[PDB]
C-alpha cells in the first residue's frame, strides 16, 4: 500500500460527498457504494484468517441492505412519480427505506455484525473509518425526516440502547467495547430525527471528535482490557490520563463535553408532551457508563500488570489530531452552550 | 398494477434467498444478481410506460454498479476458499 | 489440380446460395410487389396500420 | 536532448507497438481542438429537426415569414 | 394469445424458486439463465431496442460468465440431484404454491393481494401507452446521452477505476 | 415474429441429442484476475456503447471531453495491469 | 568450424529499426509467411491412390 | 413462415459439406489429396458422417449429472444457428429493432457451451483444461466489442441493415486499415482453433464450424459490401458469397501454415499488446465524426 492507499481513502472522503450534494435518489445510491468498493481493502490489508470473515461479514450485512434502499427507490417511481430526496411520500415504500437505514444507523434489530467485523480490523486506522462511515447514511436521514411512521423509528431507538447497555458487558476485547458503544449512542442519533432535525448533526460532531480520539489513543498497540491495562506503570503515565478524561466524556457526566448532546435530545423531547420516553433513555444511560468505568479501572486503579519488558524509547504514532480534539472532547460545556445553533 | 405484481412477489422470494442460508456461501452472491435483476424489470417498467425520456438512462447506471457488488464481493469468496478448504458458512471463528 | 478443388465450391454456391435467395422470392407469394416493410420506430410502424386501414382489410401492404 | 531524443528510438525497438498507443490516441485530443472544421459539423446536427417545428403567433416580428421559400430566419445551406 | 407480458412473468417467478431453496450453485447458477433470458421479454414487449438487450450483454453474458468461473474456484463438489436433499424439495414446493395459488385467483378478473393494489384485467391497458412520438420515437428510444448528466460519467468511471486498483490489492 | 423464429431453433437442437440418445440399442487462483478484469472492462464498454447511436441531438463540445474520458480511464485501468499483473 | 546463428542487433539506427518495428506492428511476414503456402497451393501434389496406381519400388 | 426452415437446413448442409473444404484447399496447403474415393470428388464423404456418428454410434457418459451433459449441445447448436436470424443479408429474416447488439448477445452467451461441458465431467482433471478454453473467448470478447464500436461510429447506428447502404462507392477496409486486421485474428479465438486450441461430441463439430462461416459472414458485412442494388435481388446474392468463400479461405490458412501462440504468450499478444492498440484507435473513430460531419 503505496501512494495508491490515500487515492483509496479519497474515494470514501470524496463518497460522502456525493451523499451529501445529492438531489436524485439514484446518486446517493451511487454514494454508498462508493464506500462499499473503497472500505474493504483497508479492511483487508494485511491479509488474516479473521480479516477474512470480518470483510465477508462487512460485506453481506451491508450490500443487501443498500439493495432494500434501491427498492423504496423505485416505489418512488411507482408512486409519487418524481426522483427527489426530498419526502418518502409513501408509507409502503417507508418501511423498506427505514430498516435499510436501520441497518446502517438503528442498529436495533441488526447490530449482530458490529462486534465480529470492528474486532477482525488488523489495524487501528480501520477502526476510525467504521465511526466516520455512519456520516454518510445520516445525511439521508436528515432530508427525509417527514412523512416516515415515528412508530417503527422510535423502536429502533429504544431498544438500541439496551442491546447496546448488556452487550458491552461481557467483552473484554477493546474493539469490541468501542462496538457496542456505537450502538448505544446510535439510540440517541435516532430520536432526535423525529424530534427537531437539529442536534442531531451535533450528535455527530460530539460523537465523531470523540471516538476518532478514542482509537488514537490506543496507537500504542491494544486489542483487550489486559493489554491496555499495561500503560500506566510500565508504558506512559501522563498518556492515561488523557483516556480517563475521554473515557468519563462517553458516558452521561456534566463537567465534560458528552453531556452536552445529552441536553438538548431531551430538551426537544420534552417540548413535545413526551415524558415517558426520555425518562427510559436516561436509565439505559447509565448502563452504557458501565463499560467505560470498568476500563478507567485500567488508569485509576494499580491491577498489577508491570511485566518483565519494559520499553524506554521513545514512541512516534501518527496521531493526525490527537492532540487539539481530545481538548474539545475533554471541556466543552461552558464552551459550546449556544451552539447548538452553529451547526444547523 | 398487473405485470407489477408478478416481479414484486419474484422480488420477495430473491429477498428470502439472501437471508437463508444451508452450507453453502455462494448462493447469496447468485441472489445478489437475481436482486438486482428483479430491481432492473422494476425500473425500467416504470420508466418505458411513464415516458422520462432523461431518466431512462438511470437503469443504465444501475446495472454498472449491480456488477462492482458483484465482483468486488465475489473476490472477497475465493479468499475463503484460501484460508480454508472450501466455502462454508457453517465455517467461522469469530465470536 | 483445380478440377478437384472447385466441385467443393460449386456446392457452396449453391447451399450458402439459398438463404440469400429464398428470403426474397418469397416476397412475391407473400407480399403484391416483392417488398417487405421495415419497422426501425413509430413513424413507419403507425404507416403499416393505417394502409390496412385503407381498404385492405386483410393485407398490411397494399396499392391504393 | 535528454528525454526526446533518447527515448525515442529505445521505444521503437523495445515494445514497438507502445509507440502507436501514445501517438494516436494522443492526437486524438490535440486535433479537435486547433482545426478548424469542428465548427461546422455542430450547426448541421442542431439544424436537423427531431421532431415537427413549432408556429408562434405573429405580433411585431422580424426575419419570419410563411411556409413557403423565402427569405426568412436562418435556414441552413452550407456547402451545397 | 391474449395476454403477451404476463404469461412471461409466470415463467420468470417459476425460475426464481431456486435461490430461496438451495439447489447448489449449478442448478442455482442454471436458473439466472431461464430467468433472465424471459426476463428480457418482459422489458422488451414496452419497448427499449438498447436497454432490453443490455441484459443478455452484461447480465447474463458477462455477469454469470464470471460467476461461472467462481464455482469451479470455490465449492465445486461435483454436481449432484435437487430432489434428493432434505428441506430443498420442501422450499422449492412451498416457494411455486405462493405464486400458483395466486394464478388460480387471475380467473374472473380480480384477485386477493397482500398489498392494497388491485389487479384487476389490464391487458390492453397493460402497455398503457399511445402513439406520441414518431421520428427518434421512444423515451428509450434515445435512453443514454452523455449531455446533461456530466457528473454522474465522472463518478462511474471513478468507481470502475476503484475495482480494478482494490481486487489485485487482494490477492 | 421473434417468438416463433427463437423456439424453431431449439426444438430442432432437442431433437438432434435424442437421435444419438435413443436410436441404437444391443485450483489456480491466477485465473480469476482475468475473468474478473473481462467484467469490470465490459462495464466501462457498456458505458461507451451508445456513442453510435447516442450522438444525433446532443451537442458535440460538451460530448467530446466526456466521451474520450472513459476511455483515458479504462487505459489507466490497464496501466496497473503493468506494475506486477503475475506470470499469467 | 564455426557459423553462428546470433543475429548480433540488426536495428542499428533510423532506417535499420523502423523496418524490425514495422513487422512486429503489423504483420508483413506474417503475410509473406501467408504467400508460401499460397504458391505451394497451386503446384501439383503427388498423390498415389493404391488400389488403380502403384508406388516405386525397386529389384 | 416458412423461410426459417429455409434457413436452417441449407445451413446444416453448409456446416456438412464444409469437410470437404476444410481438408481438401488444407489438403492442397500440405500437397496432400483430401476426399476423392468416397464420392466423383468426395461429394459423398460430408453427408457420410452425418450416417456414421448419429445413428450407429452409442454413448458411454462419465458421469451423466441428470440434466448436463443433454442439454450443454443444445445451447451449443441453438445459440450458433439463432445468429443467423439477424443477419441483413439481401433481405433479413425479421429485422431487430438493433442489430448488432444482438449478434454480441448471442456470441456473449455461446461461452457456455464450452463451460457445461466442463462440468460435465466429474474429474478435476478435465475441467482445468476447460477454463483454459473458457479464456480463450471471454478475453477476446472485451476488444470484439470495441472494434464494433469503432465501425459503428463511422456511419450507421446499430442495425445491420443501414451499414450495406453506407457501402456504396468505397468499402470500409480503407478507413478501418488496422481495425480490419484485427477482425482476421479476433474471430479465430472462439475455438477456430488457429491461434490457440484446447453423439454428443460429434453434435458439438456442427456447432463450432457453424460459428467460422458466421464470422466469415459478419466481417464481409462490417467491411465488405461493393454495391447494394435494390431493384436487382439477383446481383447481390452471387457477389456476397464470392466474397464470404474467400474470407473462409483466409481462416482455414491460419490452421495449417502458422503454429500455437501458447496460452500465456496469447495474453500477452491480447491485453498486454492489443487493448492498448485498440483502445488509440478507438479514441481516434470518437474524434472522426467530430473532426468531419459522419452522423447517421
Amino acid at each position: 500500500n503505496p501512494i495508491i492507499f490515500i487515492i483509496i481513502l479519497l474515494t470514501i472522503m470524496l463518497g460522502t460527498i456525493i451523499v451529501m450534494i445529492s438531489s436524485h435518489w439514484l446518486l446517493v445510491w451511487i454514494g454508498f457504494e462508493m464506500n462499499m468498493l473503497a472500505i474493504i481493502p483497508i479492511m483487508m490489508k494485511n491479509h488474516n484468517p479473521r480479516a477474512t470473515e470480518a470483510s465477508t461479514k462487512y460485506f453481506l450485512t451491508q450490500s443487501t441492505a443498500s439493495m432494500l434502499l434501491m427498492m423504496a427507490v423505485i416505489i418512488n417511481l411507482m408512486f409519487s412519480g418524481q426522483w427527489t430526496v426530498m419526502k418518502l411520500f409513501n408509507p409502503m415504500a417507508s418501511m423498506l427505506m427505514t430498516m435499510a437505514l436501520a441497518m446502517k444507523l438503528g442498529m436495533a434489530p441488526f447490530h449482530f455484525w458490529v462486534p465480529e467485523v470492528t474486532q477482525g480490523i488488523p489495524l487501528s486506522s480501520g477502526l476510525i473509518l467504521l465511526t466516520w462511515q455512519k456520516l454518510a447514511p445520516m445525511s439521508v436521514l436528515y432530508q427525509i425526516f417527514p412523512s416516515i411512521n415515528l412508530n417503527l423509528i422510535l423502536t429502533l431507538s429504544v431498544l438500541s440502547i439496551l442491546i447496546g447497555g448488556w452487550g458491552g458487558l461481557n467483552q473484554t476485547q477493546l474493539r469490541k467495547i468501542m462496538a457496542y458503544s456505537s450502538i448505544a449512542h446510535m439510540g440517541w442519533m435516532t430520536a432526535v430525527l423525529p424530534y427537531n432535525p437539529t442536534m442531531t448533526l451535533l450528535n455527530l460532531i460530539i460523537y465523531i471528535i470523540m471516538t476518532s480520539t478514542m482509537f488514537t489513543m490506543f496507537m500504542a498497540n491494544s486489542t483487550t482490557t489486559t493489554l491496555s491495562l499495561s500503560h500506566t506503570w510500565n508504558k506512559t503515565p501522563i498518556m492515561t490520563v488523557l483516556i480517563l478524561a475521554t473515557l468519563l466524556s462517553m458516558g452521561g457526566l456534566p463537567p465534560l463535553s458528552g453531556f452536552m448532546p445529552k441536553w438538548m435530545i431531551i430538551q426537544e423531547m420534552t417540548k413535545n408532551n413526551s415524558i415517558i420516553l426520555p425518562t427510559f433513555m436516561a436509565i439505559t444511560a447509565l448502563l452504557n457508563l458501565y463499560f467505560y468505568m470498568r476500563l478507567t479501572y485500567s488508569t485509576t486503579l494499580t491491577m498489577f500488570p508491570s511485566t518483565n519488558n519494559m520499553k524506554m524509547k521513545w514512541q512516534f504514532p501518527l496521531m493526525k489530531k490527537m492532540t487539539f480534539l481530545p481538548t474539545m472532547v475533554v471541556l466543552s460545556t461552558m464552551m459550546l452552550p449556544l451552539t447548538p445553533m452553529l451547526s444547523v | 398494477s398487473m405485470v407489477y405484481m408478478n416481479i414484486m412477489m419474484a422480488f420477495t422470494v430473491s429477498l428470502v434467498g439472501l437471508l437463508m442460508y444451508r452450507s453453502h456461501l455462494m448462493s447469496s452472491l447468485l441472489c445478489l444478481e437475481g436482486m438486482m435483476l428483479s430491481l432492473f424489470v422494476m425500473a425500467a417498467l416504470t420508466i418505458l410506460n411513464s415516458h422520462f425520456t432523461l431518466a431512462s438512462m438511470m437503469p443504465i447506471i444501475l446495472l454498472v454498479f449491480a456488477a462492482c457488488e458483484a465482483a468486488l464481493g465475489l473476490s472477497l469468496l475465493v479468499m475463503v476458499s484460501n484460508t480454508y478448504g472450501t466455502d462454508y458458512v457453517q465455517n467461522l471463528n469469530l465470536l | 489440380m483445380w478440377f478437384e478443388v472447385l466441385p467443393g465450391i460449386a456446392v457452396m454456391g449453391v447451399c450458402l446460395f439459398i438463404p440469400g435467395m429464398a428470403t426474397a422470392r418469397i416476397h412475391r407469394f407473400s407480399n403484391g410487389g416483392k417488398e417487405k416493410r421495415v419497422a426501425h420506430y413509430p413513424y413507419q410502424w403507425y404507416l403499416m396500420e393505417r394502409d390496412r386501414r385503407v381498404s385492405g382489410v386483410n393485407r398490411s401492404y397494399v396499392s391504393k | 536532448a535528454e528525454r526526446v531524443a533518447a527515448f525515442l528510438k529505445n521505444v521503437w525497438a523495445k515494445e514497438p507497438v507502445l509507440v502507436a498507443s501514445f501517438a494516436i490516441a494522443g492526437l486524438a485530443v490535440i486535433l479537435p481542438t486547433l482545426s478548424p472544421y469542428t465548427k461546422y459539423s455542430l450547426m448541421i446536427n442542431x439544424x436537423x429537426x427531431x421532431x415537427x417545428x413549432x408556429x408562434x403567433x405573429x405580433x411585431x416580428x422580424x426575419x419570419x415569414x410563411x411556409x413557403x421559400x423565402x427569405x426568412x430566419x436562418x435556414x441552413x445551406x452550407x456547402x451545397x | 394469445m391474449l395476454y403477451i407480458v404476463f404469461i412471461l412473468s409466470v415463467i420468470f417467478v417459476m425460475g426464481f424458486v431456486g435461490f430461496s431453496s438451495k439447489p447448489s450453485p449449478i442448478y442455482g447458477g442454471l436458473g439466472l439463465i431461464v430467468s433472465g433470458g424471459v426476463g428480457c421479454g418482459i422489458v422488451l414487449n414496452f419497448g427499449g431496442s438498447f436497454l432490453g438487450l443490455m441484459v443478455f450483454l452484461i447480465y447474463l453474458g458477462g455477469m454469470m460468465v464470471v460467476f461461472g468461473y467462481t464455482t469451479a474456484m470455490a465449492t465445486e463438489q461435483y454436481p449432484e440431484i435437487w430432489l434428493s436433499n432434505k428441506a430443498v424439495l420442501g422450499a422449492f414446493v412451498t416457494g411455486l404454491l405462493m405464486e400458483f395459488f395466486m394464478v388460480y385467483y387471475v380467473l374472473k378478473d380480480k384477485e386477493v393481494e397482500v398489498v392494497f393494489e388491485f389487479n384487476g384485467l389490464g391487458d390492453w391497458v397493460i402497455y398503457d401507452t399511445g402513439d406520441s412520438g414518431f421520428f427518434s420515437e421512444e423515451a428509450m428510444g434515445i435512453a443514454a446521452l452523455y449531455s446533461y448528466g456530466t457528473w454522474l460519467v465522472i463518478v462511474t468511471g471513478w468507481s470502475l477505476l476503484i475495482g480494478v486498483v482494490v481486487i489485485m490489492e487482494i490477492t | 415474429n421473434l417468438m416463433l423464429a427463437l423456439l424453431t431453433n431449439f426444438t430442432l437442437a432437442t431433437l438432434l441429442v435424442i437421435i444419438a440418445f435413443w436410436l441404437p440399442q444391443l485450483f489456480s487462483m491466477k485465473f480469476f484476475l482475468v475473468a474478473i478484469t473481462f467484467l469490470l472492462f465490459d462495464l466501462e464498454i457498456a458505458l461507451l456503447l451508445p456513442l453510435p447511436w447516442a450522438s444525433q441531438t446532443a451537442n458535440l463540445n460538451t460530448m467530446l471531453t466526456m466521451a474520450l474520458f472513459l476511455i483515458i480511464l479504462l487505459a489507466v485501468s490497464l496501466a496497473y495491469e503493468w506494475t506486477q499483473k503475475g506470470l499469467e | 568450424t564455426y557459423k553462428y546463428v546470433n543475429l548480433r542487433e540488426p536495428s542499428m539506427d533510423m532506417k535499420s529499426v523502423t523496418d524490425r518495428a514495422a513487422q512486429t506492428l503489423l504483420w508483413t511476414e506474417l503475410i509473406r509467411g501467408l504467400g508460401m503456402t499460397l504458391s505451394y497451393l497451386f503446384r501439383e501434389p503427388a498423390t498415389i491412390n493404391y488400389p488403380f496406381e502403384k508406388g516405386p519400388l525397386s529389384p | 413462415m416458412i423461410n426459417i426452415l429455409m434457413l436452417i437446413i441449407p445451413i446444416l448442409l453448409a456446416v456438412a459439406f464444409l469437410t470437404l473444404v476444410e481438408r481438401k484447399v488444407l489438403g492442397y496447403m500440405q500437397l496432400r489429396k483430401g476426399p476423392n474415393v468416397v464420392g466423383p470428388y468426395g461429394l459423398l464423404q460430408p453427408i457420410a458422417d452425418a450416417i456414421k456418428l448419429f445413428i450407429k454410434e452409442p454413448l458411454r457418459p462419465a458421469t451423466s449429472s441428470a440434466s448436463m451433459f443433454i442439454l450443454a449441445p443444445i445451447m451449443a447448436l441453438g445459440l450458433a444457428l439463432t445468429m443467423w436470424i439477424p443477419l441483413p443479408m439481401p433481405y433479413p429474416l425479421i429485422n431487430m429493432n438493433l442489430g448488432v447488439l444482438f449478434m454480441l448477445a448471442m456470441s456473449s452467451l455461446a461461452v457456455y457451451s464450452i463451460l457445461w461441458s466442463g462440468w460435465a465431467s466429474n474429474s478435476k482433471y478435465a475441467l482445468i483444461g476447460a477454463l483454459r478454453a473458457v479464456a480463450q473467448t471471454i478475453s477476446y470478447e472485451v476488444t470484439l466489442a470495441i472494434i464494433l464500436l469503432s465501425v459503428l461510429l463511422m456511419s450507421g447506428s446499430f442495425t445491420l441493415s443501414t451499414l450495406i447502404t453506407t457501402q456504396e462507392q468505397m468499402w470500409l477496409i480503407l478507413p478501418a486499415w488496422p481495425l480490419a486486421m484485427m477482425w482476421f485474428i479476433s474471430t479465430l479465438a472462439e475455438t477456430n482453433r488457429a491461434p490457440f486450441d484446447l453423439g454428443p461430441f460429434a453434435l458439438f463439430f456442427m456447432a463450432e464450424y457453424a460459428n467460422i462461416i458466421m464470422m466469415n459472414i459478419f466481417t464481409a458485412i462490417l467491411f465488405l459490401g461493393t454495391s447494394h442494388n435494390p431493384h436487382m435481388p439477383e446481383l447481390y446474392t452471387i457477389n456476397f458469397t464470392i466474397k464470404s468463400l474467400l474470407l473462409t479461405m483466409s481462416f482455414l490458412w491460419i490452421r495449417a501454415s502458422y503454429p500455437r501462440f501458447r496460452y500465456d504468450q496469447l495474453m500477452h499478444l491480447l491485453w498486454k499488446n492489443f487493448l492498448p492498440l485498440t483502445l488509440a484507435l478507438c479514441m481516434w473513430h470518437v474524434s472522426l465524426p467530430i473532426l468531419t460531419s459522419g452522423i447517421p
